[PDB]
RNA sequence: UGGUGAACUAUGCCUGAAUAGGGUGAAGCCAGAGGAAACUCUGGUGGAGGCUCGUAGCGGUUCUGACGUGCAAAUCGAUCG
RNA sequence: UUCAAAUGAGAACUUUGAAGACUGAAGUGGGGAAAGGUUCCACGUCAACAGCAGUUGGACGUGGGUUAGUCGAUCCUAAGAGAUGGGGAAGCUCCGUUUCAAAGGCCUGAUUUUAUGCAGGCCACCAUCGAAAGGGAAUCCGGUUAAGAUUCCGGAACCUGGAUAUGGAUUCUUCACGGUAACGUAACUGAAUGUGGAGACGUCGGCGCGAGCCCUGGGAGGAGUUAUCUUUUCUUCUUAACAGCUUAUCACCCCGGAAUUGGUUUAUCCGGAGAUGGGGUCUUAUGGCUGGAAGAGGCCAGCACCUUUGCUGGCUCCGGUGCGCUUGUGACGGCCCGUGAAAAUCCACAGGAAGGAAUAGUUUUCAUGCCAGGUCGUACUGAUAACCGCAGCAGGUCUCCAAGGUGAACAGCCUCUAGUUGAUAGAAUAAUGUAGAUAAGGGAAGUCGGCAAAAUAGAUCCGUAACUUCGGGAUAAGGAUUGGCUCUAAGGGUCGGGACGAUCAACUUAGAACUGGUACGGACAAGGGGAAUCUGACUGUCUAAUUAAAACAUAGCAUUGCGAUGGUCAGAAAGUGAUGUUGACGCAAU
């Protein structure tokens, strides 16, 4: 069976020197150097993969338009839309509780 | 090819022709995985067709 | 006639500590105005393993009082501290596990950890897993506090020195036998080059005071005085006694 | 090494241009006493040590 | 079926290191690999990441605990002492 | 390379003031049952991309050929 | 007395790479049996171990084999770990 | 190794043909890293060199040959190295790497004869060196040379930096709209500052999927065998980067409200913190179709032929199979007192500073269009002859690809592709050798000693003692079977449907008959075992080149010092260091 060689001068099986065997229009087998696979962007709060964000190597994010990199929502391409919902609910409830707390303090400061 | 045809007909498979253990020739885990996958496929098929209900399905799945 | 192993350790060439994978020095916040007069609230983001350290580390975020940003601090995690917990550090902070308080702000019998020897040194006492300092008394006249240290020693510290309520997490670690050489190997490759150990009596006289002889034996008293010099201090240095305690 | 510095390549170029026999007309010069290239270097005999 | 009479999880060690050492290791490995109740979500889903680190597979809460058990007895006594002292100071 | 399915788009593309050459390629696609037919490919050389329009009908093929601009240098096969 | 060496080798660190096919069958899990209670037992599943037979690799036990002005200032063959 | 021819003064050794062999894909093949340096290739050529010879050559003489925006270096940081401030040292210099230092550069106003003038903060990061295997912007296919190619030619792409117009989009509700939602899109303003993500990570195990390969059916060509048989044996039937559409395990959303608990993996996890179910959303690993692209490449058939050397035509298609091999990947699971880099770099979000509205009023991460991409390396070997070993030395020297059969198998043995047929030869078969073997009867009587050799050996089924830390001992011990051929049985996937039938597909296991000079793990391959004593617990390590062990280490046990103004250790000194990114469950010494 047709055997292949590395096409660069790196002769070692490093993770930057990974290949796959392809067949060319010339009918022969050849090595094809494959780049390292990209990691999905993760949420800043929970760490889960962000839905609707393209998976590219970091420099490739400078090539694509904004649509591939964000979602139409607050914290679009940085938080996971359950953490955003949790942020909204926590903010509203704690702000209301702060109003309640200062009303209680103003009430209990009138005891004397 | 002629030898392969004979092997498919059942020849050359006696005790004097085996040199690896039975496990080495065909893993017992592979045999079990085939059997259990057949059983689970059948149980799911029967539940989805309605020949058995989910309670009988669950008992048969466990056993 | 040769420089011995314990002498060679001080040049620190192959005997330095292996620090590549470590999370950073674990220390309290820099003692500032906020901790000095009130309290400041931080949030526990992570409880992470630290290479070469038995105890886990808590990673706590505080707001910077003077600039708009967040400051990360690497605390040694106390038992019970969890991610998402609020930590309170300061003079007016509450007496809860994980909070950082001056030693003068806690009653006698309080269990604290990562105790400062002097106020502002950011933690020096009771740092290993399962260790703690007991607050045993106060002297408000001289602004001092008596404590019991893990070694059983009694100590007097400034009442402004800080500590963390609770006990260092990870206790009971040394209760498990290693069972084999490889586990000690992996334990020390994350710490330093101190393992395995060759016995001095297995060496030649050129290498060790215990070296040589037609039998393996020390041949002279192994209790070495304080005034001995480098190359002589091999054995039981300044031993007040030897032998098995209580017969 | 097939990945060589320019400095190594320049030394190799000088050695290549030096690797030649004595020009024949030198021997015909008046009062000539040079009979051969006494500094002749070959890759199989002596290494040039960078 | 019963696969071992008494070695349990320490059957991985065969016959070496001695019975007493293997029994000592057995108790702590059973503790260390056990699943624990999550005080936050109420599920049997807390397992050890590394010595002293106890993570719940759901709700993702991580708590600092003992090297081989979620909570040591000394830690429980410390919590009771701190609660007693705090309530005494408040009262 | 990019495929174009809209003949109107192809028409505007043939007069883009940077496109200078085009190639008309004829492919025989013969089978007993489906179709023994004659397919034409109009390839326009843009500055950055080659645009191919595939037409499976000879009537449209000749109409496009006579609709091609005169300034466009066309190669056959 | 003043200099030069860790291209060999010793040890640490940093960054990479490499290691067929078999034997045995730990925990966890599922089903079942016996028992008045304690509780005991079986069949599967699973795939642990500084386990084991054994390739590549690493090493170097014996022949006290070859060689011993050698292929070689330490190698060759078989047997071995 | 052999025969013949050619060349040559001369041929065992050169060349060609023929034959016989070998490496047998962890190669005697195809590439590379270090190293070498022209050894590469051509022409001429044999005085010296080549373990003989030589017309040949890694020799000798003369020349030719290495083409990059995309492959590397160059950039980043790693363990580290090292200036400056400052301190020490008679001094050569030493410490230290952010320090006890007054240690700098961003946007915006900008009259663009021209560079600035005052503005108001912006962190306080301290030089720099350190990887041709770590990180990292971007290229593929076909062709082409005596010798170069991911670099040349042809075609087809991509990135970065810059410039810049048109179209589209948006705006009189100024900075888009749709979807309940997960989110969608051709776009769809956004300074300081902050936050987050990617870069970015162990190992092993089974399972799923992909790719290349292996195997195989039909057909369209070519070659071989053809006394006989053989719808036969061999061979060609290919599709790159890039682009558009589409395609997913996981994850998530909407409805709903679950005990008769259900769903479900090979592996038992999940569900009122909302399961099953119904319907949706998303990542695009990966595959499919299309473009690239048949015009290329491959295989053939007819004419012409060194007239630059061709011309013309046809086909290049459709399937199947899997515990297969190699490799990539996903979701998981095991393990740790081990939890398995950093930085450059890119992006997003939060925030709201400024700026912006009607025959060209802003902005455009949308499309198209314009320009440029420097420097150095690039030949060849990579070893039984291109490196090191005094040499053309049986030694040593990192790594990628890996066909068929047998077989558990990357074992051994045989073969295909590729490569080689090199190592002084001819004749003859004394002693003694070296290597390989055989042996009547006896069976360790040999010898210090069973040294050496022999015996055993695979697989299936039986059967396994003392002792034991209950895990083992154990393949204990000790027995039976095994070929070929002809069959039989069991073990499945889809689809029909609304109790089976029809189709498709492997190789495991078991049984029976027959058969033979009772042979059959038929070559290859492949444990001797038992009863005890001494000794070291075990696995592991060392005297490179006479000692592998009972020696060293080891877990376990015990003792000693020390709470930092410290213990132990370093330095000539120091405003100097190691432990120490440490703190008694620790470090240090035994
Ligand atoms: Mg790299
Ligand atoms: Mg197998
Ligand atoms: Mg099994
Ligand atoms: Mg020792
Ligand atoms: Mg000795
Ligand atoms: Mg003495
Ligand atoms: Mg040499
Ligand atoms: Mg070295
Ligand atoms: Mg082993
Ligand atoms: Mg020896
Ligand atoms: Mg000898
Ligand atoms: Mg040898
Ligand atoms: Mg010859
Ligand atoms: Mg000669
Ligand atoms: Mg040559
Ligand atoms: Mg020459
Ligand atoms: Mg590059
Ligand atoms: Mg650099
Ligand atoms: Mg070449
Ligand atoms: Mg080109
Ligand atoms: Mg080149
Ligand atoms: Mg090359
Ligand atoms: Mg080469
Ligand atoms: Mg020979
Ligand atoms: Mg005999
Ligand atoms: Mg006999
Ligand atoms: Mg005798
Ligand atoms: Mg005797
Ligand atoms: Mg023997
Ligand atoms: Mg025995
Ligand atoms: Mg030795």
């Amino acid at each position: 069976a047709q055997r292949v060689t590395f096409r660069r001068r790196n002769p070692y099986n490093t993770r930057s020197n990974k290949i796959k065997v392809v067949k060319t229009p010339g009918g022969i087998l050849r090595a094809q150097h494959v780049k390292k696979l990209a990691t999905r962007p993760k949420c800043g709060d929970c760490g889960s993969a962000l839905q609707g964000i393209s998976t590219l190597r970091p420099r490739q994010y400078a090539t694509v338009s904004k649509t591939h990199k964000t979602v139409s929502r607050a914290y679009g391409g940085s938080r996971c839309a359950n953490c955003v919902k949790e942020r909204i609910i926590r903010a509203f409830l704690i702000e209301e509780q702060k109003i309640v707390k200062k009303v209680v303090k103003e009430q209990t400061e009138a005891a004397k | 090819r002629a030898h392969a045809q004979s092997k498919r007909e059942g020849r050359h498979s006696g005790y004097g022709k085996r040199k690896g253990t039975r496990e080495a020739r065909l893993p017992s885990q592979v045999v079990w995985i085939r059997r259990l996958r057949v059983l689970r496929r059948l149980l799911a098929k029967y539940r989805d067709a309605g020949k058995i209900d989910k309670h009988l399905y669950h008992v048969l799945y466990k056993e | 006639g040769r420089v011995i192993r314990n002498q060679r350790k001080g040049a620190g060439s192959i005997f330095t500590s292996h620090t590549r994978l470590r999370q950073g020095a674990a220390k309290l916040r820099t003692l500032d105005y906020a901790e000095r007069h009130g309290y400041i609230r931080g949030i526990v983001k992570q409880i992470v393993h630290d290479s070469g350290r038995g105890a886990p580390l808590a990673k706590v975020v505080f707001r910077d009082p003077y600039k708009y940003r967040l400051r990360e601090e690497i605390f040694i995690a106390n038992e019970g501290v969890h991610t998402g917990q609020f930590i309170y550090a300061g003079k007016k902070a509450s007496l809860n596990v994980g909070n950082v308080l001056p030693l003068g702000s806690v009653p006698e019998g309080t269990i604290v950890s990562n105790v400062e020897e002097k106020p502002g040194d950011r933690g020096a006492l009771a740092r290993a897993s399962g260790n703690y300092v007991i607050i045993i008394g106060h002297n408000p006249d001289e602004n001092k506090t008596r404590v019991r240290l893990p070694s059983g020693a009694k100590k007097v510290i400034s009442s402004d020195a800080r500590g963390v309520i609770g006990v260092i997490a990870g206790g009971g670690r040394v209760d498990k036998p290693l069972l084999k050489a490889g586990r000690a190997f992996h334990k020390y490759r994350l710490k330093r080059n101190s393992w395995p150990k060759t016995r001095g009596v297995a060496m030649n006289p050129v290498d060790h005071p215990h070296g040589g002889g037609n039998h393996q034996h020390i041949g002279k008293a192994s209790t070495i005085s304080r005034g001995a010099v480098s190359g002589q201090k091999a054995g039981l240095i300044a031993a007040r006694r030897t032998g098995l305690l209580r017969g | 090494a097939a990945q060589k510095s320019f400095r190594i390549k320049q030394k190799m170029a000088k050695a290549k241009k030096q690797n030649r026999p004595l020009p024949q007309w030198i021997r015909l010069r008046t009062n000539n006493t040079i009979r051969y290239n006494a500094k002749r270097r070959n890759w199989r005999r002596t290494k040039m040590n960078i | 079926a019963k696969r071992t009479k008494k070695v349990g999880i320490t059957g991985k060690y065969g016959v070496r290191y001695g019975s007493s050492l293997r029994r000592q290791v057995k108790k702590l490995e059973i503790q260390q690999h056990a699943r624990y109740d999550c005080s936050f979500c109420g599920k049997k889903t807390v397992k050890r990441g590394a010595a002293g680190i106890w993570t719940c597979s759901c709700c993702k809460k991580t708590v600092a605990g003992g090297a081989y058990t979620v909570s040591t007895a000394a830690a429980a006594t410390v919590r009771s002492t701190i609660r007693r002292l705090r309530e005494m100071v408040e009262a | 390379a990019r495929e174009i399915t809209d003949i109107k788009q192809f028409l505007e593309l043939t007069r883009r003031a940077d496109v200078k050459t085009a190639t008309v390629k004829i492919n025989k696609k013969l089978n007993k049952a489906g179709k023994p037919f004659r397919q034409t490919k109009f390839k326009v050389r843009g500055s950055s991309s080659l645009y191919t329009l595939v037409i499976n009908d000879a009537g449209k093929a000749k109409k496009l050929i006579q609709s091609l601009p005169p300034t466009l240098k066309v190669n056959r096969l």
